[PDB]
């Protein structure tokens, strides 16, 4: 981001975010299931 | 003035640029962001979520039978119950599944996948298979008696309904390209199996033919390149406001 | 921690036995509207007992051709009780929803449905360049019915079907399926006439079978839906 | 969450024989994405991984300029006995659906908020008439202006909407670079949302269509050629591409499979044969136990 | 491994007459290269060298932008009574074999790994009809748009597969300065190999050419002309030239000494004479004893 | 150090007299594939006595218009022993080379024959556009004969081929020649039964000679292969 | 705006230049670097590099008979034996070698060479050789009594098979060129010769007839400039994929 | 020179920039401000009428 | 180098690097050969 003029959205591509939370799609369940047990 | 010169690349058009460019609404004050359920930060996350693939994409079945695997009650050994290509790229089952549609939009694929198949029998129905992936380089094997020396995972049915098999990153390259030619060394991941280990057993009571639902995902280490258009939907003309 | 649970919202109280686990739609819960948040300035009603309960639907038979059923909410719940009144008395809204899908087999029984909460799902009709009319989309709690449950009646596909919040009631080991849904969409509240945050969906993957003495097993489907921590802003007359 | 570099890394695993530990088994009916890890399902050695995964986020995913418009019309003399109107114009009805890939991609996902950069790029010809002589093409003047909703729409080339006293207009040439701008944010909701699964209007004809969002009146484009008529007819096209920038994505569609037919629904007619038809979106093989793309030796 | 910023010095030296030591005589049938050092072969004096070595890098002697595509196709009505394809555009199917000093050069390295600087300099001129008159040459928009391997490849002028959704395009113009950008290292493996000693499919068939790599699947480079078809005939030339910018060589070769005949392998015809004949790969001269540029006085 | 040598692999002992030196490639030792390069996740069988072992191939006569023999591994040694073995029943692979060349001729005999270890090395056939086929590349231990050894049946020049490891093997002073290969590729492991990483080649650059009783001597040429450090993945049936 | 001006070179495509442009792919992630051994960091690392070169190059010869010279027993004394052109840019023995084809590159060049001559005869055969570097000026000699008094070296065979001649940097100016005149000052080396010493010889039993290989390379001191298209390797017209 | 690339939208006329421009009478002196009752800073001080 | 843009590979030439090596062409023998002695 270098943004050369007034407003901020004019800037370039917004700096990089590599935060991951895949659970919130993968592992969706109330009750944490652990890996490597029985999960029913 | 400062001393210029315009080098080669000027005036010119790129769509992959990154550049500011002039604000057409001065000082506009945008909505202020509301919290979302389901924010999505990378397209890995959403090629690790499961998906049914079309298994049985055969011109005899229509629509859900697609998605879902005859399973039998043997009068032999040793048989083979169904193949799957892991042609991503060329027209098989893993296309049209999330890890496929997403991955279809990038040229180079690298990383280990994962099968889970889903028992959907009778609660008395009992039954043992073997799920083996074998890596490229030969044929498809037809009997056990090759397939069991590649990768191979025996799933027996219980109160777990599903089991699930690692297809792992064996290749010579870095990564694999979603190649035309399924058939060359870039391109080809290998071939999956699936063959009965004992034989399915139901009572009298229970309805003797069982269905497998096979899906397929990605795993933490899964990696794209070249993102491209997919040939997955075209266009003729400009969409109108008709039919 | 088992495959048992207990739901108690308000006078409502479900028990399952046979199910497998709490689906939260994106691992999210649903909460009230918070200050920084809200847009409607006039407090907001929130009725705890008399609308965050569980509301049952009328069940549906599974057949061993049937094709799949979808509910869209709150239209389901827009015409009972007090979910219904405050709905009708009120402009705005706000609500998550718990979903429990119910169904019954003996153990000689085979069959897998896919119980998927679809959001802002827009129904697209087939053959045809006319969008669907009123009477098809707006069905209540009386349902809808799929005609393509292969293409999701979306143009999309069954089998990616699963980004979305989803169960599965096997009847191996499942006869009850329960998920949980946050408020979906871009503004605060809206309008419940005209709407719909949600697609309940319960699609066969697998068709209902039986062995020679369990074929032709008369199977309901029954639906129970709970508003959460529902809000009503704009007081008015009834419409 | 958890900031992701690079993909994980495999570690070396040995003999695994326990009682009471089934990582392999799982229970997909929870709704929950098998956790079964390479490193105990096989035998693994260790991998170190510098794959960088940051051409995978949505930013560089949509971040993509991509084409949303493309109008051609007629720059030539339209007066006739009693006609006093130019028409060397056109209006868009903002919206982007009209391009499939672009729509596809963003119909990928429920919401979407983001700053788009808009390029414009004209493009001249000569109309082939029975005596046409071509040795260049003018350096014309266009204006384009963004009419927001329930503004007035130019009905000609001369009219006296393009005064642009508070409409934002953009005035460019042919052999200048493309034009190119920002427009910010400008839902009044938090999002974009692609689909709508309901009413924009509190009525219940049949007028109001069905899956029409009231939040999509992103008003119009009105392009006019600033130069008046040539003596001799050309054709103008424009095509208008869409960038965009600071993007956050919610809820994750399924992908669409299906020819889109119009842009006012997502109704689909599908294709006559397999692949994406209606009963066959993959296309068929021989059996399930035939390999289509079988390597024989 | 040294640092050598310029040239080795030379030292004084003096009368050596000793037993045992031998530094003229060498065993090259070990495999290495005599160590003999000038100045003790010989009588020299102190000579001290301020002569650069920069230029003589392998950043320097491939870091140079040499041409390697030109595409030249006619810009016209291509329509007949039943055609509907416009035709006005090229593909390359990429590779970088086509022009042999370029070629020579990627050659003379069994492994190169380096991001390219591509530039496109466009051409035009007018087709000399039975009746042609030019005062000027059309300043038209042109799409170079790279398509990777599997991805749809255009068919026409007028195909949609030109919106670039995904596919990275340069849109530039006749007048404006030649179209530049980078690719950056694509090669599945670590290094692009100019060589490749095997086969780039398991089949065991003739279908399967020797010496293709399954990594040189480089793609396509689709190059448009945005702008409709005029109404008389033009031709367009497209020369594409390749700068490899941060270099690394691995295993020098020996140089080749045979005229190309082809891109799909090192096949070679060989020359009628010497000088690179099949037998004769320099001139002859008269005999071993004959000096054939003697200077008499 | 020495004119001697003893290379001692496994099973396997070779004993040298009239020896040079040892040649190593790009002076570089054949190494297992560190974890940082590493590609393939599950663990590579690695079988040191059973494969790293000196072969023996089927020997050449040196006659006196011999144009030179070519061999490519690994296709040279692909069918033969514990290294075949494992590369039938193994897809990637990874392994150097140490290749050693013999040659005994008596204390009479001129001749000079240039070893060449040429990586990556494409065969390009003469007057012809065709590409050769896959009976006249892989060719196993049998070997290969040069058509244009003075090209390398590449187009390029045997005058400049010592860019590539080499020995020579003059008759004054040697008998033996010692040629040390790493691994040769952009990736770390590949297909053995579709490409070859080297290309050994013996050419006579001084043709074998006696006087006037020493004429027309049956002197043969023996090759002897050891894989070192060999390394397979992708366990799977025999092709 | 910032004053501007643009001066002359503007707009212009040198192929020389170095400047940064515009990525094409965005993010992109290239592979990461595998050690790869017999990296090359400058050119003047293979010209170091020993390569034949082709001292038979007469119409008799026919292959690899051009790469090997003829050394006869001798009836006479005092007799030359051959001679080697130092025309490295004109067609001779020195052009199809590694420091040949790598400094016809290049323009300007400076710095000693050396030569290694390998005696490929019988261990039984004996001899002794003269080579001679002659600087320019004058004809080439023709007898040992002119050839001696320039830069020599005798060689007598042995246990060390090769003999290795340093050609001097000897020259007035700092470079020198690979002009099209190889008889001009700039462009001139000088002149190789190989003269008997004693004789050559050989037992009875032993080839009468022997042969000396040639391989010629750069030292350390070895400089080029000004690199340029060669004239090693032309085209005609865009290489097909047909022939 | 400076190197220079000239991006899209160069040689545009945006109704709404926001850039310096060439003064065209130079060190031109203003006549100062004076008090005037009613100042109006915003819109919204209308609207609120 | 100066790379005016995100990517790094998208700078000018890369700095120079003099380090050389010719002995792994020049001298690929396992035993070192002194200068000056017989090297056999
Ligand atoms: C889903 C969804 C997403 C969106 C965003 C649509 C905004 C981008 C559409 C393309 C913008 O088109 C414009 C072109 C030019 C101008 C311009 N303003 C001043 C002069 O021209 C403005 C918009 O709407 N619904
Ligand atoms: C050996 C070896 C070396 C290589 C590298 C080949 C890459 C360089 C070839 C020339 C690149 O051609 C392009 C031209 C234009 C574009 C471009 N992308 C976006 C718009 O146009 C891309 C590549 O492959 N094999």
């Amino acid at each position: 981001q270098i943004n050369f003029y007034k407003d901020s959205y004019a800037a370039s591509a917004s700096k990089q975010d590599f935060s991951q939370d895949p659970s919130k799609f993968t592992e969706p369940v109330a009750e944490a299931l652990k890996a490597g047990a029985p999960v029913l | 003035g400062v001393p210029t010169c315009l080098l080669p690349g000027s005036n010119q058009f790129l769509t992959t640029d990154d550049h500011s460019s002039a604000p057409a609404f001065p000082d506009f004050s945008p909505t202020p962001e509301m919290h979302i359920p389901g924010q999505v930060h990378s397209m890995l996350e959403i090629v690790q979520i499961e998906s049914m693939m079309e298994i049985n994409n055969v011109n005899d079945a229509s629509g859900v039978e697609r998605l879902r695997v005859q399973i039998s009650a043997q009068s032999d050994m040793d048989q083979l119950l169904f193949n799957i290509p892991l042609d991503i790229q060329l027209e098989g089952p893993l296309r049209n599944t999330l890890l496929g549609n997403i991955s279809r939009y990038y040229t180079h694929w690298s990383g280990s996948l994962e099968m889970t198949f889903m028992f959907c029998g009778s609660f008395m129905t009992t039954g043992k298979l073997i799920i083996c992936y074998t890596p490229p380089g030969g044929s498809s094997p037809t009997d056990r008696m090759q397939a069991m020396l590649a990768t191979h995972v025996v799933w027996d049915f219980g109160l777990q309904s599903s089991i699930t098999i690692i297809i792992p990153w064996i290749s010579g390259s870095h990564y694999r390209m979603f190649n035309t030619d399924a058939k060359a060394i870039n391109a080809n991941v290998g071939y999956v199996t699936c063959f009965m280990q004992t034989n399915l057993v139901a009572p009298v009571g229970a309805a003797d033919q069982c269905y497998i639902v096979g899906m397929v995902a990605a795993k933490k280490d899964f990696n794209l390149r070249l993102m491209r258009d997919s040939p997955d939907i075209g266009q003729s003309a400009i969409l109108p406001e008709q039919a | 921690s088992d495959r048992v649970l207990q739901l108690k919202l308000g006078n409502s109280s479900i028990v399952t036995q046979e199910a497998a686990n709490i689906c939260c739609a994106y691992g999210e819960w649903p909460t009230y509207l918070p200050d920084n948040e809200a847009v409607a300035i006039d407090k907001p009603t929130q009725p705890e007992t008399s609308t965050d309960r569980f509301y049952t639907l009328k069940s549906k038979k599974w057949e061993s051709n049937s094709t799949g059923w979808w509910w869209k909410l709150p239209d389901a719940l827009n015409q009972i009780g007090m979910f219904g009144q405050n709905v009708q008395y009120h402009y705005l809204y706000r609500s998550g929803f718990l979903c429990h899908v119910q169904c019954n087999a003996t153990k000689f029984h085979q069959g897998t449905l896919l119980i998927v909460a679809i959001p802002e799902h827009q129904i697209g009709k087939k053959g045809t360049g006319t969008s669907a009319s009123f009477a098809e989309v707006m069905k209540g709690a009386e349902g809808g019915v799929f005609e393509q449950p292969y293409l999701l009646d979306d143009g999309t596909s069954l089998a990616c079907a699963l980004v979305y919040p989803h169960q599965w009631i096997n009847l191996r080991t499942n006869n009850s399926a329960t998920i949980v849904l946050p408020w979906m969409n871009s503004a605060p509240m809206d309008f419940a006439l005209r709407h719909n945050n949600w697609t309940l969906a319960v699609i066969p993957v697998c068709p209902l079978a039986g062995g020679t003495g369990n074929t032709n097993t008369y199977v309901p489907i029954t639906i129970s839906i709970a508003p959460m921590c529902a809000e009503y802003n704009g007081l008015r007359n009834a419409i | 969450g958890e900031i992701v570099k690079t993909v994980a890394n495999t570690v070396e695993s040995e003999i695994k024989a326990e009682l009471g530990v089934i990582p392999s088994l799982n229970a997909v009916e929870t709704g929950a994405t098998s956790n079964t890890e390479p490193e105990e399902a096989i035998q693994t050695r260790t991998v170190i991984n510098m794959h960088g995964t940051a051409e995978c986020l949505v930013e560089n995913f949509l971040g993509r300029s991509a084409l949303v418009c493309m109008r051609s019309f007629e720059y030539k003399n339209h007066s006739t006995s009693t006609s006093s109107i130019q028409k060397n114009f056109f209006i868009w009805t903002l919206n982007t659906r009209e391009l499939v890939q672009i729509r596809r991609k963003m119909e990928l996902f429920t919401y979407l908020r983001f700053d788009t950069e808009i390029t414009i790029v004209p493009t001249l010809r000569l109309f082939s008439s029975s005596n046409v002589s071509f040795s260049g093409l003018p350096n014309l003047t266009l204006q384009a202006m963004y009419v927001p909703t329930g503004a007035r729409k130019p009905s000609s080339q001369d009219s006296f909407e393009w005064q642009s006293a508070c409409n934002p207009s953009v005035f460019f040439k042919i052999n200048d670079p493309p034009a190119r701008l920002t427009i910010p944010f400008m839902s009044i909701n938090s999002a974009y949302a692609n689909f709508y699964d309901g009413f924009a209007g509190f009525e219940k004809k049949a007028t109001v269509l069905y899956g029409i969002n009231p939040a999509n009146t992103m008003g119009n484009l009105c392009l006019r050629v600033v130069n008046s008529y040539q003596p001799v007819q050309y054709t103008l096209t424009v095509r208008v591409y869409m960038k965009p920038k600071h993007i956050k994505a919610w809820a994750p569609r399924a992908p669409r499979t299906m020819p889109y037919t119009n842009i006012l629904n997502n109704n689909y007619a599908g294709r006559s044969a397999a692949p994406n038809a209606p009963t066959a979106i993959v296309s068929h093989r021989s059996t399930i136990k035939t390999m289509p793309n079988d390597i024989n030796l």
